[PDB]
């Protein structure tokens, strides 16, 4: 009873204005460390089941270490960037002399500390697993040399349990060339993660946002394998910083709009190409063309500013009056008269053309409405299912009021044959000029004759 | 899973009456709600419906223009406003829940309230007098409930402890225009003289509450 | 269920240090996401946040009473302790202790509280001056006592209606005082004798006074 | 407006009998039909929806059939608790949802003769100037019975009313009351009062009587 | 630090009247949170995340707002709702609370019964003189007490305590204690108490001549 | 016991995370793949709807239950950790003396608990929606 | 959420397309042509469901697994595009280029 939606029959589109923004504007880089134990060399002869298992597990431990040692419409306008450029930058610094030692020094006493590195950047550091103390002090002295007898079997379980976390981490990086996303629990546990969130210099609200949506933060995060110099494993976890919160958001749904004259082809189509998510953020509007990049948790819409264009606030005028002189609304044209449907947040837009059967159904009563060739909309409340031809769409069941804005479909104002129909990222004014050009050429070419 | 009606009673013809329905134990704001009525001894009549969000309403043809249904999701309440009542509107009125959630189609009703009695009439209200039907191996005894208006009256035995063998006959209309019934129970004859039998007669419209012991 | 409970001396002399022990159950302060906060409410004034602490030992303090605040924790005993130096009677108030979560920056669960009194004044006896009559109202006045509470009954509790015991008001001598009053028929004067008996348990004083024109 | 017709208005069958009632709609309603059971004195209970889909907890002995305009409800093993009135209702598209007129279902326990009792008027009622003599016919089948009043051996007419219960949910009988109402003056002008019952369960009419005093 | 304002600081309403409480803050914030407090009892959380209902809380309550403006709404003011309501925010340190909203029941009216008491003789012996002015069984709470001594106004030498709203007639009672030294008391002749209240058409004055 | 305690913390941490979660072609148009799945989910958030299904699945591990939306849905109880924990684990962990006899109890618990952990893991890395449906899931 | 497969055992066929250009000796100055209706086609309700991105279709020899939500429902005359491209009965979709 928050989120609402409006359908514009005039432009075959719909806008949902009940959403709140969640923009990633930046990156925070933290350094996670694991103090590791070097081994040389377990030398136990005689194969005892209890001896073989510890050795085998220790062999598993060593191989992990070895593997790590071994590792060392629209949208086309967005441009390119390097997602892990920030994280890689941190990794690079870590490859310096006794920088390891600097950080290895601060984390000896506590498991958490900020160390200023020679780049000058202060970074939160975490020692989450100390296999070293356990392996070097409990395990290693018994194994050397010749006689090794291991009793109390619960010990081999404890070591496999402790070692296990390291093994999944070595496993993941192995299948991701040292960059994983999303960041798994093995890489960084929730307690560790929540602890990480509290020292990040963001708003108490921003911390609040991330903590209720940790599962989202993980998908927008990167874990980057760096170095294993000295006796410490170190990798950098790259977390999103949300500089934009609680600003109004809206999602634009579009569908092909065509004339419904009786002939077979000879039809003209039209489709709005500025579909996607729009959000208010700095007096302008951040527009996200590919709405795959935006995750939704009801009230909150999570987006990454890298795949976006920053547009003027006049962009909203295209939804109410597409012919405004203040903004040239982006569109496409076609002769492709094909039926399809678009499921919106609180309903469904149905582009029905030709002899195609377009229908809406309820789970209980069955078919409840047969569409009359054109762009229409139906609420989510009285409808559960939509079938367009042989393809069946399911409708969203959220709560919220929808508004049908009546208006003559815009495509009907144009005379065929003078209409430009092969336009992919054109616009209103860009269409009008070609018609004008064609209006001039048709009109001037008979005046002379 | 509970619905409790209130607001019933007598109203003079041409006048108005408001019913209210308090709901609990389910997600109220997600169900369509119905009203249904039943005159004494007759069948069910659908009256009106309101959608779960209150946007859509429908009414029986016999009450259209006179009744209005509304709801308050913040208070888990449904109301039925009845204007310009007729004697033919006298009935028991049930509050009832639609069986299906969040739908603008309307279906059956799977949860029913106990109902509120509404009487529309120019006759005056009168309380009953209770007379004993004395006994003289199974014996029958009872109570004669005579001369009352309007319907209904309730009769129980031993404050509800006695239910077996109890027959409470339907009211009969006398030439005087007043109703009367009897309630009779069959009990083991060895029980007479030892076990107490007292008929509990209740006539809500006249605020009459009479407990009367029945002896040989 | 989470339950929290405050403890701390009810009285404290000015400039002394105020220590408070909040103890709780139902949840560990060591668990990730967990926090405990301190909040105070002066008499007839709005609530004021004081301090908090988290499982990662992060501490925060309110600049208004800074730098007089010190907060620490002990997950072992399930308790949090807050210290306040250089007390002023301005600080006389009821304090609450409450849980906080990083998932939700608000106080969901609340201690029933402990209150603290700040004064150099301590034990004392009060002086009942009765307010003589001349519908008719009469009352007794309790002057110059410390601390709270003190109470009043009439005729030993026979007379209850018409009576209005007034919330005691502090004086600038640092002592407390109060007046209570019963209205009564005007005709019952002189035959009906009114008696007001004050019970000062803190100084063990039960004064009965006879009220008459 | 869609009309729902139920049949029969009432029917009689024995415990264990298979009982079928029919519902007919004035127009095509597909399977948008519900069935309800109303026990005497109780609220209605929904038995099934979509013509044949039983609600959870509803006994397996109920089954529904039909589509379009003609529907049936079948009870494959009629039980004592199945008495009352059964109602159909449509919910095809638009409201008004409409109910059928209802079908009363009665249970037959094989022909059963009535037990007869007579009650003289009470002393308390005689004070009012009215004398009610009550004749009870308890637990009989079939419904048909002739009850005749005789005063000083003379048949009465125009001065009696009968009331009969809906069928009982346990033993499958009806009960009947016959009430003779006279002024106090006419009642005490006669000595003996009797009600005579003729029913299929009785080889010959049964008479129960008393004498005043 | 952010600072909260809240209105109305005092409000009263009849059972069933809608109640609206508005909170205003100096800086924009994420969420507004709301607490109910009975007298002397620890405060309870009512609404969280601006509009979300806490457990144990009635659907009767609801929340709404954004930026710096938030509102709390009681759909139908029920007796159990008598309390003070505070707006809160944990969005940025130091945390703040509302100025605080006190609710009762609108409306009711009562004119004060005014009495005056000269200092007792037992007290005049101790070296202090307390003159007490009493206003009995009135409403609204707003009332002005003015003490005059030989017709001059007195300032800074009076204390005023008022009574708890009564569970029967819903009125308040107030006491005003003028405290002087015995010496100062016997230095003047007439002592007067001037009362101003909404239920009074013109200022009522009770007085006495010393001795 | 510490191992069981560690695993029980794992059991709890798993529990906690879930609680916390709460050419051509361009002509094809868009739809909502999980619109059907999401619709069911929504219905389950009602009063004692949970209780309705919890009642039918006490005796059998399989039953069709009609929800208040009216939709009948096949229900499956494939893992009853409650019974294992309440009948096998809890009486052993609370023996006044924190003895424990043999180790097969911790192996048995890690084995049973393991499946839930992978499920909580997948949902954790998928914001509560996974595809394809893994063996751990089904 | 499991898929319910309402269309089974109907004949299916896959269309592979490739660029067609003139092979005149000159350097550029060439004209190219390409059929754009590549992908999977299946008979299902008297019509044909067409799946443009055949990434969306899984193959197990005899069986072709597709999701009808990512499909267009076309008239049976589409088969004419394989036999006679200049037929008056269906306007076959193509694209043109100078890219040799």
């Amino acid at each position: 009873q928050n989120i609402t939606e409006e359908f514009y029959q005039s432009t075959c589109s719909a806008v949902s204005k009940g959403y709140l923004s969640a923009l990633r504007t930046g990156w925070y880089t933290s350094v996670i460390t694991i103090e590791l134990s070097n081994i040389k060399e377990n030398k136990c002869n005689g194969t005892d089941a209890k001896v073989k298992l510890i050795k085998q597990e220790l062999d598993k431990y060593k191989n992990a270490v070895t593997e790590l040692q071994l590792l060392m419409f629209l949208g086309f306008l967005l441009g390119v960037g390097s997602a892990i450029a920030s994280g890689v930058a941190v990794c690079k610094v870590l490859h310096l002399e006794g920088e390891v030692n600097k950080i290895k020094s601060a984390l000896l006493s506590t498991n958490k500390a900020v160390v200023s590195l020679s780049n000058g950047v202060s970074v939160l550091t975490f020692k989450v697993l100390d296999l070293k103390n356990y392996i070097d002090k409990q395990l290693l002295p018994i194994l050397n040399k010749q006689s090794c007898s291991i009793s109390n079997i619960e010990t081999v379980i404890e070591f496999q349990q402790k070692n296990n976390r390291l093994l999944e981490i070595t496993r993941e990086f192995s299948v991701n060339a040292g960059v994983t996303t999303p960041v798994s629990t093995y890489m960084l546990t929730n307690s560790e993660l929540l602890s990480l969130i509290n020292d990040m210099p963001i708003t108490n609200d921003q911390k609040k946002l991330m903590s209720n949506n940790v599962q989202i933060v993980r998908q927008q995060s990167y874990s980057i394998m760096c170095i294993i110099k000295e006796e410490v494993l170190a990798y950098v976890v790259q977390l999103p910083l949300y500089g934009v919160i609680d600003t109004p958001c809206w999602k634009l749904h579009t569908s092909p709009l065509c004339t419904t004259n009786t002939k077979e082809g000879s039809n003209i189509c039209l489709t709005r190409t500025d579909r996607g998510w729009y959000c208010d953020n700095a007096g302008s509007v951040s527009f996200f063309p590919q709405a795959e990049t935006c995750k939704v948790q009801s009230n909150r819409v999570f987006c990454d500013t890298m795949n976006s264009l920053t547009l003027p606030s006049e962009v909203n005028l295209c939804n109410v009056d597409i012919f405004n002189p203040k903004y040239d609304c982006k569109i496409m044209t076609s002769k492709t008269d094909v039926s399809s449907s678009v499921i919106t947040s609180l309903g469904a837009i149905v582009s029905c053309y030709g002899k195609t059967k377009c229908t809406a159904s309820n789970k209980n009563r069955g078919i409840i409405k047969t569409f009359s060739n054109g762009c229409d909309y139906v609420s989510n409340k009285g409808v559960d299912t939509v079938s367009v031809g042989n393809t069946l769409y399911y409708v969203n069941k959220q709560e919220g009021k929808s508004l049908y804005v009546k208006g003559e479909p815009i495509i009907n104002f144009y005379d065929p044959l003078v209409f430009p129909s092969d336009e992919f990222d054109a616009s209103i004014s860009q269409v009008n000029e070609k018609i004008n050009q064609s209006l001039a050429f048709i009109r001037k070419s008979d005046e002379l004759l | 899973v509970q619905l409790v009606e209130s607001g019933g009673g007598v109203v003079q013809p041409g006048r108005s009456l408001r019913l209210s329905c308090a709901a609990s134990g389910f997600s109220f704001s997600h169900y369509a709600m119905h009203w249904v009525r039943q005159a004494p001894g007759k069948g069910l009549e659908w009256v009106a419906v309101i959608s779960y969000d209150g946007e859509n309403t429908y009414y029986a043809d016999s009450v259209k223009g006179r009744f209005s249904i509304s709801r308050d999701n913040s208070k888990n309440t449904v109301s039925l406003q009845m204007n310009s009542l007729r004697p033919e509107d006298t009935a028991l009125y049930y509050c009832a829940r639609d069986r299906i959630v969040d739908d603008y189609y309307y279906y059956g009703m799977d949860v029913w309230g106990q109902g509120a009695t509404v009487t529309v009439s120019s006759a005056s209200t009168k309380g009953p007098s209770v007379f004993p039907l004395a006994p003289s191996g199974t014996a029958a005894l009872g109570c004669l409930v005579k001369d009352y208006f309007p319907e209904p009256v309730t009769v129980s035995w031993n404050s509800g402890a006695l239910t077996s063998g109890v027959h409470t006959f339907p009211a009969v209309l006398q030439s005087s225009g007043l109703y009367s019934l009897s309630s009779v129970v069959t009990v083991p004859s060895s029980s007479l003289g030892t076990q107490t039998y007292i008929c509990n007669v209740n006539h809500k419209p006249s605020n009459t509450k009479v407990d009367k012991k029945v002896e040989p | 269920q989470v339950t929290l409970r405050e403890s701390g001396p009810a009285l404290v002399k000015p400039t002394q240090t105020l220590t408070l022990t909040c103890t709780f159950s139902g949840f560990s302060l060591s668990t990730a996401g967990m926090s405990v906060g301190w909040i105070r409410q002066p008499p007839g004034k709005a609530l004021e946040w004081l301090a908090d602490i988290w499982w990662d030992d992060k501490k925060h303090y309110n600049p208004s009473l800074k730098d007089r605040l010190t907060i620490s924790k002990d997950t072992s005993k399930n308790q949090v302790v807050l210290k306040v130096t250089n007390m002023d009677p301005a600080d006389t108030a009821t304090y609450y202790c409450a849980r906080d979560m990083i998932f939700n920056f608000y106080f969901d669960v609340w201690g029933q509280g402990t209150t603290v009194t700040v004064s150099s004044a301590s034990t004392k006896g009060p002086s009942v001056f009765p307010l003589a009559p001349s519908t008719a109202a009469l009352g007794c006045l309790v002057k110059d006592y410390f601390p709270e509470p003190v109470t009043v009954s009439w005729n030993s509790g026979a007379l209850t209606s018409g009576v209005h015991t007034f919330p005691a008001v502090l004086q600038s001598s640092g002592l407390y005082s109060l007046s209570s009053v019963v209205t009564v028929p005007s005709s019952s004067l002189g035959t009906q004798t009114y008696i007001c008996n004050v019970n000062h348990k803190p100084s063990n004083t039960k004064v009965d006074k006879k009220v008459e024109p | 407006d869609i009309q729902m017709t139920q049949s029969p208005s009432s029917l009689s069958a024995s415990v264990g009998d298979r009982v079928t009632i029919t519902c007919q709609a004035s127009q095509d309603i597909k399977k948008y039909l519900n069935w309800y059971h109303q026990k005497p004195g109780k609220v209605p209970e929904l038995l099934m929806h979509d013509a044949s889909n039983l609600e959870t907890g509803v006994p397996s002995r109920f089954s529904g059939r039909g589509s379009g305009t003609d529907f049936t409800l079948t009870i494959s093993s009629l039980q004592p608790e199945d008495i009352g009135t059964y109602y159909c209702q449509q919910y095809d598209n638009l409201p008004p949802l409409t109910f059928g007129g209802g079908t009363k279902v009665e249970i037959k326990r094989t022909v059963a003769a009535p037990s007869v009792f007579i009650f003289p008027p009470s002393d308390e009622q005689l004070k009012s100037g009215t004398a009610s003599v009550v004749c009870l016919l308890n637990n009989f089948y079939p419904r048909e019975a002739k009850v005749q009043w005789k005063v000083d051996n003379a048949l009465q007419s125009g001065n009696s009313q009968e009331s009969v219960t809906e069928q009982d949910s346990k033993d499958s009988t009806y009960s009947l009351s016959s009430t003779l109402t006279l002024s106090k003056a006419d009642y005490e002008k006669h000595k003996v009062y009797a009600c005579e019952v003729t029913h299929q369960g009785l080889s010959s009419p049964v008479t129960k009587s008393f004498n005043r005093g």
